[PDB]
């Protein structure tokens, strides 16, 4: 279901992203971002613009954010373009 | 509520709701005057349904209580009881919602990161919600009695 | 039996008070509301041969063990009095909705029904199920224009819809 | 006779006491209800041949047979055609009659006391007369209350014959 | 078969969403788990999700057990999101190239 | 994402108070429309397509965004048009069930008329578009219901302007 | 439910009796 | 917009008086009667292409000659504009059945339309056929109620009385 | 059915069956009384239910029967109400599952790449569905004509 | 129960005594009769389908719309044809059991009593069974006073229904 | 995936016939159970990590699997069989309301018992673990949902053999 269930350390599933998404999330951002690959010198692979703007989800917005950072990326500006704050219920 | 997810699922498949879909939207809102009546019920007897909730607890679970247990003292204790007083809440909204959305978002999502982190035995949190249920349902017919434990049964699935 | 408009008196003298201003005008209301509900007992009787044997049709189609044999409705007898029962429940509902109030409905239909069905063996959970399919038969049929001019219904409808209720727990 | 006037004093006479208010209403409301009826009388009077006419030809259209099987109870022959307009037209004239009088009076006592008697031994269908007083209930061309008053009393002539 | 995902040929034709954007929200389609994730086992459905969302099959032993426990306990929604959200996505595909 | 249920469950929640006497109020009154929004939604989805093709012949058929220069002059063009005009048909149509526009902003609302001015695509005559197809809608559920229905569409349009 | 038996629904006659000389139904 | 409240509140503005008792209870008129001539505003706002339909071909069958060249009717654009005009008169009355009065003729329809109608060589008497049409086509209880009928035909034949 | 995508539904989610999902499974099996009385209606229907379906579908559409039209001649016609009896069966599925499922992946998944490979206007197959549920609403009360009729107009929205 | 056992003993308690010669004469009557009356029995009983379905079939014969018509009370699809048989399968069945007790008792509480109520309301006609009694009355194949006693009990049906 | 219902209507729908009264016959039967078959799965969804807790302590608990060399030393094999057993208590609650083991082979008998040879899993210490999951199974729903619950376990322990 959601990331929460009750993984953490020394779990059977490995290590990994958590994010704080409700069942079915209905919550998107619109970030802005480059991410240089900092692999195409020894894979020569053909290239692709870097410099990218998406509405990415709640649900697995934390995992790209988390990530966009591990490759040297830098994030330029975020909003949270659909969806509520401090809402209890409703996020569905 | 069922509404709002009747809604996203057909909201997902790019399509209309189905008479599946709209003849319990129907279903649901005729069943609405009779949930209204059994929240009712436990809405003020959240003073019997809680203390004799916390009741139980401690006579099956000493050791939470106990010198030592997480909820020990005067003040731990006022809070053992806090818990089940949002918890008997929260189901409260899942029988007027149809659905235990409100309860999922609300005390069910990550619950075990809060109470792992918080030291409380999770499992001792359930059998509280377990003692809360023989009270509810104790104050309601068997057809209610079906629902009101039918919504405390799956926190305790959820809880563990 | 007593109406709407007498179960008011009958209160009002047991506390030995005049009716007050906002007790007149509950009853005025009564009868401004009036030739709508008049339209209701109209339509309910004009149809009501087919309220009882469409929803019988469809009670046998549902539960196809009452009329086998050995069922509670199998017989020429049998069947014949499983169609005056509703006959009778549907015609002391119609008293009930003219009235305004459903003493006459407990009076003289309801009283011992329970225990007689007990008595002679008739599954009373089914009978609940046939006065249920009679009352959005007739539901139906009073929101429905037909000849009638266009307004709210509404508190009227769902007035009929408790007569039928009532006759639904006072049968099992 | 069973109308809104005679009701009142047969429920005094048999209390054996003087008319009172609650009488003077029940016959106060006969009288409003009037106009609309003495219109859907009229009506339906001068309109009654091509009523009588379209009925019955409503009657052999659904049911074919009956213009068909040999038999004395059917409208094969010319003489059981004229035995049929016939019928069409007294249960014509019992509506007009209890829109005038202002209840189900002259067609109790005179077509459905004894209705069921005289269907079950000449073996006649009380299916054929409920599809001619469909179309006399569709095709009467009244309008609002007018047609209020004209199709109670064809809807409570199809609820004895069903 | 004459579907449609109007929507996500709205947000991807216009630019709303990138290609992993409209790649990953067939993933968690309707349409997609009735074909590859019902008739099929969750151990066949980890490398049929490798062949469609990665372009290759399955490389070791270990990530296996590291996808297979996560569709184990997110199902779909949980797996597909794992592989969108990878590296091995984004040093191949990021945002543009299906 | 929240219907009238989930909105009046938010504000006493937020306020950590149970539902009282006028949360309570608002949610009966939520559940007497609610057989009157089913039938609403019933009769939107047999005649979506019949709705829209009144709407587009209604407002903007033969104006002159249809001829060439206009901004539905392709086929690509048009089609997109039928395609966009179902969603506020059909996100109408939600609204109106769960009885809150929530999900009109969420999921129609944002970066919509920054998108249109994107493509250059006419708020003017999308709006009468919509206003043209809740004036049919109106026709179908009759009139309380179009009033319901007709409720979410000008928010539609307010926001969408 | 109804009346008990026998006793018209609206008439009955313990509507406002007072309670220093009300006497229980049987 | 000639209504039953801006007839209360322009003689009290000019007067300058508050809203008296004499004004409070013409507006309580406007809570009986507007029970019947909304139902007149809603049946023709669900019905009016049909009646329009049924209305505007009434003034080209009884005057056939329109479509003669160098009248009135003589083209494809001149005979949509001549259903588009009895679509208006028929908008301003759905209009006039939810103001209260006769407020949206007065100004928009009927106001200098005498000065149109002989500039342009439009022939009213063309459209008062298209209007009591309209009147005569009117079922009083299968169109409406039978107050209905009378507040809708009330603003159809004073338009009538306008053009004429 | 009902019961089936409620199951798969939940079980994409890795999680067992909410109440708002199994307080209308209960929901639905207790409305499987009515739900074979309306099937049986249509059931024995098909024989004035199809040919008064082609009745008024040649009617509106006499190009698809004339010389040149699709189903045109003795044999054409004949397949021509073929079609109309299946469609009508399947609305009969549907109504005893409670769901368009039936109807689904039987006569409309890729039912355009059939009509249209066939040669026949997919738009006078719509109009023969629609002539077909005015004739079965008329058949039923009105508690009956909002679900009997309310599966046709599912297969006229997916047949174009 | 009119079997002519009971009709003795109601006899003697009309009037609270013994049963006398009166009342053993009456059941002597039916034991002299009972050997013709229970070999009919069987042999109604052992060509009862070839019966029912003979005169199932000679319904459709002469009502062709039965066969024809739309609408629930006539057998134009399977669940009507299959109504239709079982019908038939009723009065046979009451026959039989006439015959076995000696008098028109099983078939009056059971087949008779209540019959027009249900006729009228669910809109079935009564000349449908006539015509398929008259079958069964000329081939169950019996001869003597064996044919003599089931057509007695078949003829009690029709004057019902006629 | 088919349940009683799919089932029923796709052996009355393959033959191109109406559902008869043969086949509506089982549907009214499957109706029936309707009731009994929810509160199966309600108890089951209750006490999901219960049942297992019980299953394994009372079949393969203390044997000499549980031991070093056997198939379920080590942690990260013990937490698989109890993630393993789960599917298996699940998976049946499926078919208990479907009423039909279409799902089982469909989504956890193909491919299982070629899968736990593999990996060297024993076959029959994993039935006699879903047999005694099978027995405190019945506890909970009672004899006759035990029954039916009971019906899908065997199921899966006869085509896992
Ligand atoms: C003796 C015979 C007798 C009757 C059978 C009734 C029927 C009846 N009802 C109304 C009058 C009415 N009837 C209705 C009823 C309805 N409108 C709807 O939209 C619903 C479908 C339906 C509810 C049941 C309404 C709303 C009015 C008010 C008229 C209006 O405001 O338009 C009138 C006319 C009153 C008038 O306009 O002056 C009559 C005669 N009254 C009688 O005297
Ligand atoms: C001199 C002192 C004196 C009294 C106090 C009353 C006491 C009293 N109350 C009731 C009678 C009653 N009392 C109540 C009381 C209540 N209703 C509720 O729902 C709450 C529980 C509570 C309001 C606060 C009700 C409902 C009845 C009616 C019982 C019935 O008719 O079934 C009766 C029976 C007779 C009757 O019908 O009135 C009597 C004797 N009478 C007296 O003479
Ligand atoms: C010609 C002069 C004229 C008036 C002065 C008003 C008079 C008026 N007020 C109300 C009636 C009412 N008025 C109020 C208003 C209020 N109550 C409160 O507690 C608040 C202080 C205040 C709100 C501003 C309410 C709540 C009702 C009853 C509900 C209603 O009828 O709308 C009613 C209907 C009930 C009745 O019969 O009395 C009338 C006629 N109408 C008129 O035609
Ligand atoms: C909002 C205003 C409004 C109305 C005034 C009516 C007006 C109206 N009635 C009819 C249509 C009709 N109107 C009538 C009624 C009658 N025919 C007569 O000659 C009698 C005077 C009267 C009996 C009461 C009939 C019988 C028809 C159908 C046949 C016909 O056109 O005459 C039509 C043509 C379209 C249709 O078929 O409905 C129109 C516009 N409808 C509306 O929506
Ligand atoms: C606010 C309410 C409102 C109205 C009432 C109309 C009134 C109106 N009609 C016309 C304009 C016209 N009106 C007609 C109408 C007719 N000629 C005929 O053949 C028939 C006799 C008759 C219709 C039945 C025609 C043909 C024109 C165009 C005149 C022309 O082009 O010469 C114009 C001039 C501008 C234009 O529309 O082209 C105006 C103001 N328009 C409005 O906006
Ligand atoms: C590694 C660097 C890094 C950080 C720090 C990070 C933060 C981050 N914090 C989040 C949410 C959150 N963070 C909080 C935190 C708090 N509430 C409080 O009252 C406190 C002040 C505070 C705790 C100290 C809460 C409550 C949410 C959930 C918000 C919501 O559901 O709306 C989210 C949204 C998604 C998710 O949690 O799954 C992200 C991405 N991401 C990163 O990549
Ligand atoms: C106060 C007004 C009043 C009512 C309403 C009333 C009912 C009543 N219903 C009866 C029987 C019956 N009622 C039913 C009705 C049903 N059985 C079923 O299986 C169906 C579910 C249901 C209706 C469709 C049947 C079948 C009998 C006959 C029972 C028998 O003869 O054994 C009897 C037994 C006498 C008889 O045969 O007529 C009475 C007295 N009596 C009254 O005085
Ligand atoms: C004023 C109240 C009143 C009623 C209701 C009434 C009915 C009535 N209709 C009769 C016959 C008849 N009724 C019909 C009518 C029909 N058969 C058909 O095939 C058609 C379908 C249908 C007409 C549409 C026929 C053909 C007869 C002659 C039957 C016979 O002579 O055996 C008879 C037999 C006596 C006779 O021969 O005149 C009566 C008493 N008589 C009355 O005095
Ligand atoms: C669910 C909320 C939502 C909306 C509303 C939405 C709109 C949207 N409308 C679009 C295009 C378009 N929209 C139109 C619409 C119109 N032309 C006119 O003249 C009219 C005024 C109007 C019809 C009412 C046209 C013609 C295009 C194509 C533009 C182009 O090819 O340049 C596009 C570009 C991509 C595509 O259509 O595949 C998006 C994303 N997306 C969303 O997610
Ligand atoms: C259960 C879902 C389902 C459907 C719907 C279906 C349709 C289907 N329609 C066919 C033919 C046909 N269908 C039509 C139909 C029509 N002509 C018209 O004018 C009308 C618009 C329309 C009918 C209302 C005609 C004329 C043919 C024969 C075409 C030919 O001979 O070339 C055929 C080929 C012959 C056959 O095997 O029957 C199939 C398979 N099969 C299915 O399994
Ligand atoms: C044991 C004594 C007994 C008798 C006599 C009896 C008759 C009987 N036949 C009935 C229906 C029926 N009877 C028929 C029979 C026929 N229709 C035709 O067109 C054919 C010509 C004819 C066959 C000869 C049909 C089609 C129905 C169904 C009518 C309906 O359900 O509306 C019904 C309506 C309720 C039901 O469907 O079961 C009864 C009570 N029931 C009994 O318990
Ligand atoms: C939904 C249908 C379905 C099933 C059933 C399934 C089983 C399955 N069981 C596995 C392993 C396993 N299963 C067990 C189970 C056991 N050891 C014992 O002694 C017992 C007899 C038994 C517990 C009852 C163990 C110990 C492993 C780990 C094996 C290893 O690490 O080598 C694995 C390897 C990957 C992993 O667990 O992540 C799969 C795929 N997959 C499916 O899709």
């Amino acid at each position: 279901a959601y990331d929460m269930d009750g993984t953490g350390a020394g779990s059977l599933e490995p290590r990994g992203i958590k994010s704080s998404a409700v069942e079915k999330d209905s919550r998107c951002f619109k970030v802005t971002f480059v991410l240089p690959s900092q692999s195409r010198l020894y894979t020569f692979r053909e290239l692709q613009n870097v410099y990218t703007t998406k509405m990415v989800p709640f649900s697995s917005w934390y995992a790209e954010q988390q990530r966009i950072q591990k490759m040297g990326g830098k994030i330029l500006k975020v909003e949270l373009v659909a969806g509520g704050q401090m809402r209890s219920v409703g996020n569905q | 509520s069922i509404v709002t997810k009747s809604i996203v699922n057909a909201d997902a498949e790019a399509r209309y709701l189905s008479p599946g879909e709209l003849d319990r939207i129907k279903s649901f809102v005729l069943s609405g005057q009779r949930r209204l009546r059994i929240a009712q019920t436990l809405t003020e007897n959240r003073e019997r349904i809680v203390k004799q909730g916390g009741q139980q607890l401690f006579q099956r679970r000493p050791d939470v209580v106990s010198p030592g247990g997480n909820a020990y003292g005067e003040e731990m204790t006022a809070t053992c009881l806090r818990d089940l007083d949002y918890y008997l809440r929260l189901v409260t909204y899942g029988i007027i919602a149809g659905d235990v959305t409100p309860i999922e978002e609300i005390g069910l999502v990550g619950v075990k990161e809060m109470y792992s982190a918080l030291g409380t035995p999770i499992s001792g949190v359930a059998e509280g919600i377990r003692c809360m249920k023989d009270v509810a349902c104790s104050l309601l017919s068997g057809e209610d009695a079906a629902e009101v434990g039918f919504y405390f049964d799956y926190t305790l699935a959820a809880m563990q | 039996m007593l109406d709407a408009f007498a179960k008011v008196v009958a209160q009002a003298d047991a506390r030995g008070e005049f009716l007050s201003n906002t007790q007149i005008d509950a009853l005025s209301k009564m009868v401004k509301e009036g030739n709508q509900r008049l339209d209701i007992v109209n339509k309910v009787t004009s149809n009501a041969s087919a309220i009882v044997t469409n929803s019988a049709r469809a009670l046998f189609a549902e539960q196809p063990q009452l009329i086998q044999p050995g069922g509670n409705a199998y017989t020429s007898r049998r069947m014949a009095a499983c169609l005056r029962d509703m006959e009778i429940v549907l015609r002391y509902v119609s008293y009930a909705m003219i009235a305004g109030d459903s003493s006459v409905l407990d009076d003289r239909c309801l009283n011992g029904l329970r225990e007689t069905y007990q008595a002679l063996g008739t599954p009373g959970s089914s009978v609940a199920v046939a006065i249920q399919k009679m009352k959005d038969a007739s539901v139906a049929l009073a929101n429905d224009t037909t000849g009638t001019p266009i307004g709210d219904c509404s508190s009227l409808v769902a007035e009929l819809a408790g007569y039928f209720d009532r006759a639904a727990v006072s049968v099992v | 006779m069973k109308t809104p006037i005679t009701e009142a004093i047969a429920t005094a006479d048999n209390q054996g006491r003087f008319l009172s208010n609650t009488e003077l209403q029940a016959v106060n409301g006969r009288y409003q209800r009037a106009t609309a009826s003495l219109t859907a009388a009229k009506a339906l009077t001068g309109s009654a041949q091509r009523l009588i006419t379209g009925a019955a030809q409503a009657v052999y259209n659904k049911f074919p047979y009956t213009t068909q099987m040999p038999g004395p109870a059917y409208a094969s022959s010319a003489i059981g055609k004229a035995k049929c307009a016939r019928d069409i037209g007294y249960y014509l004239r019992m509506v007009t009659y209890c829109l005038v009088v202002g209840g189900t009076g002259p067609m109790d006592e005179y077509l459905v006391a004894g209705l069921e008697e005289i269907n079950r031994s000449f073996d006649l269908s009380p299916s054929w007369y409920i599809e001619a007083l469909q179309y006399i209930k569709n095709s009467h061309g009244l309008s609002g209350q007018v047609a209020n008053e004209a199709n109670a009393y064809i809807d409570y002539a199809i609820n004895t014959l069903s | 078969y004459g579907f449609s995902f109007s929507v996500l040929e709205s947000q991807v034709k216009n630019g709303q969403i990138s290609i992993k954007e409209f790649v990953r929200s067939l993933g968690k389609s309707s349409v997609y788990q009735k074909q590859f994730y019902q008739p099929y086992v969750n151990s066949r459905v980890v490398e049929l999700a490798f062949r469609h969302f990665l372009g290759r099959n399955l490389s070791s032993l270990a990530e296996f057990q590291k996808f297979f426990a996560i569709l184990s306990k997110k199902g779909l929604t949980g797996l597909v999101d794992s592989l969108i959200n990878s590296r091995e996505y984004s040093d191949y595909f990021n945002e543009e190239t299906v | 994402m929240q219907d009238a249920i989930t909105s009046v469950i938010n504000a006493a929640d937020v306020q950590g108070k149970y539902l009282d006497a006028n949360s309570v109020e608002k949610l009966r009154g939520y559940f007497q429309t609610g057989e009157l929004r089913v039938r609403a939604a019933a009769t939107i989805a047999a005649n979506a397509a019949t709705i829209i093709k009144e709407a587009v012949a209604k407002s903007l058929l033969y104006s002159d965004i249809t001829r060439p220069g206009g901004n539905m002059y392709t086929t690509r063009r048009y089609a997109a048009c039928i395609r966009d005009l179902d969603y506020y048909l059909r996100y109408a149509t939600y609204g109106m069930l769960a009885g809150d526009p929530s999900i009109l902003d969420e999921r129609v609302l944002n970066g919509l008329k920054e998108t249109y001015n994107s493509l250059g695509v006419p708020i003017g005559a999308t709006i009468q578009a919509i206003q043209a197809m809740k004036e049919v809608t109106g026709s179908l559920v009759g009139s309380d219901a179009g009033k319901e229905m007709g409720l979410y569409f000008d928010y539609i349009c307010s926001g969408l302007s | 439910q109804l009346a008990p038996p026998g006793i018209p629904p609206g008439e009955d006659a313990r509507n406002n009796q007072s309670l220093r000389q009300y006497v229980a139904r049987p | 917009m000639k209504s039953v409240i801006t007839t209360v509140v322009s003689a009290a503005d000019a007067a300058g008086r508050f809203p008296s008792n004499s004004d409070l209870e013409s507006i309580q008129g406007n809570i009986q009667r507007s029970a019947a001539r909304l139902e007149a505003a809603e049946k023709l706002a669900g019905n009016h292409e049909a009646v329009v339909k049924e209305a505007g071909d009434a003034c080209f069958a009884k005057y056939a000659y329109l479509k003669n060249p160098g009248e009135a009717g003589e083209n494809q654009e001149k005979i949509n504009k001549c259903y588009r005009d009895v679509d208006h008169y028929m908008r301003l009355v759905n209009y006039c059945l939810v103001v209260g009065g006769t407020g949206p003729l007065d100004e928009w329809g009927i106001a200098g339309a005498r000065e149109v109608y002989r500039t342009l060589n439009l022939p009213t008497s063309a459209y008062v056929a298209s209007i009591a049409y309209t009147r005569d086509r009117l079922c009083v209880p299968r169109d409406m109620s039978a107050q209905a009928g009378v507040e809708f035909s009330a603003y159809l034949d004073y338009l009538i009385n306008a053009l004429s």
